[PDB]
């Protein structure tokens, strides 16, 4: 059950991520959130959807350096 | 480090995905690479930021026409009833790794690429075989060469587990088992090799789980031409490709005292990918340059 820790972690990892590609719009930042957001367990299947949208949503919105 | 090589040379790496199985990641490799190394040495702003969204769109579609030939055992092959090739689904692991950072990746595809690779493909002494060669053998780079073939395929089925063991970790029990069945195979026979390409490979392969050291390590370091380069009679593109999994292997290694004339003789080639029979040089070229980048001080 540390693999719970685990997966709850990348969950906060890309949580904290996406919300901050949100802040900056940087290539980094993308690559950064993105790898997150994969790395999620389909365990959050849904949560893990609503950080992609979130982030094909930012890139609709356009990148910044 | 080293000037970047320049964005410009590279434009034309972006590319429409197209035909079947195979084909469709021949398509999908450069882009994808170019991206990865755009990214990494941050040529956009002084290249076109916008560019980089039609790539991803590009490299979006790959995937998706990708999962297409996806086939029920989570293995490929150019058509969903061929059977399933070692090469190709170890191949698709290795592009999708790298594009974790670039776009929506399903991890049960990949993983369950991975695990039909263990499950089914590996020998008990930890060999991968394939039981079903590509129809484009122009798009495995040296492993064309007949000799050495279960060392190479081995190495190169291995590099990609080991690229895929960061998404797949929680999700392949049987991951780490394979990764050390595969490398005491090459371990014990790497002091054997005769080909520089197999050397370098499998020398790529050691090196990430900190087996390439001792008389192993010498081997690899010895069977430099000039220290800078590894090659074989053969094509130039393959002495390329070896050049670039030895300077992954250097990195690897940080053995930042041997990479400099590596880096200048692979720039010096200038070789920027693209065209018939370039998919694993392509790839593997760009990859090596990047880490080259992220790494040497």
């Amino acid at each position: 059950t540390d693999a719970t820790i685990k997966k709850e972690q990348k969950l906060i990892q890309a949580q904290n991520l996406v919300r901050e590609f949100e802040k900056t719009h940087t290539v980094s930042a993308h690559r950064k959130a993105q790898k997150a957001v994969n790395l999620v367990s389909f365990e959050y299947k849904v949560k893990k959807m609503v950080l992609q949208e979130r982030i094909d949503n930012v890139l609709k919105q356009g990148l910044v350096r | 480090g080293s000037r970047s090589t320049d964005a410009e040379r590279l434009k034309h790496l972006i590319v429409t995905p197209s035909g079947a199985g195979e084909q469709n990641m021949i398509g999908m490799t450069p882009t994808v690479i170019a991206v990865h190394y755009l990214d990494e040495t941050e040529q956009w702003e002084k290249f076109g930021l916008e560019k980089r969204q039609g790539a991803l769109e590009l490299i979006k579609k790959g995937y998706t026409q990708q999962l297409a030939f996806r086939q029920p055992s989570s293995a490929f092959a150019a058509f969903v009833k061929r059977a399933p090739s070692t090469w190709l689904t170890a191949y698709v692991v290795k592009v999708f790794s790298l594009a974790v950072n670039l776009i929506a990746i399903d991890s049960q595809v990949l993983c369950g690429a991975v695990k039909w690779l263990i499950l089914e493909k590996q020998k008990p002494d930890g060999v991968f075989q394939e039981d079903a060669p590509v129809i484009h053998q122009e798009m495995i780079g040296g492993l064309r060469n007949n000799n050495e073939k279960d060392m190479a395929l081995t190495a190169f089925v291995l590099i990609s587990l080991q690229e895929a063991k960061d998404i797949c970790e929680e999700q392949v029990n049987s991951l780490p088992g394979s990764i050390t069945k595969a490398g005491d195979f090459l371990e014990a026979n790497y002091m054997n090799l005769q080909r520089s390409y197999t050397v370098a490979i499998a020398g790529y392969a050691l090196a990430q789980m900190g087996r390439l050291k001792g008389p192993l390590l010498n081997k690899f370091l010895t069977t430099a031409k000039d220290k800078n380069r590894w090659e074989d009679p053969g094509k130039q593109l393959y002495n390329v490709e070896a050049t670039s999994y030895a300077l992954l292997a250097l990195l690897q290694l940080k053995d930042f005292d041997f990479v400099p004339p590596v880096v200048r003789w692979l720039n010096e080639q200038r070789y920027y990918g693209g065209g018939y029979g370039s998919t694993q040089a392509t790839f593997m070229v760009f990859q090596a340059l990047a880490q080259y980048q992220k790494d040497a001080p």
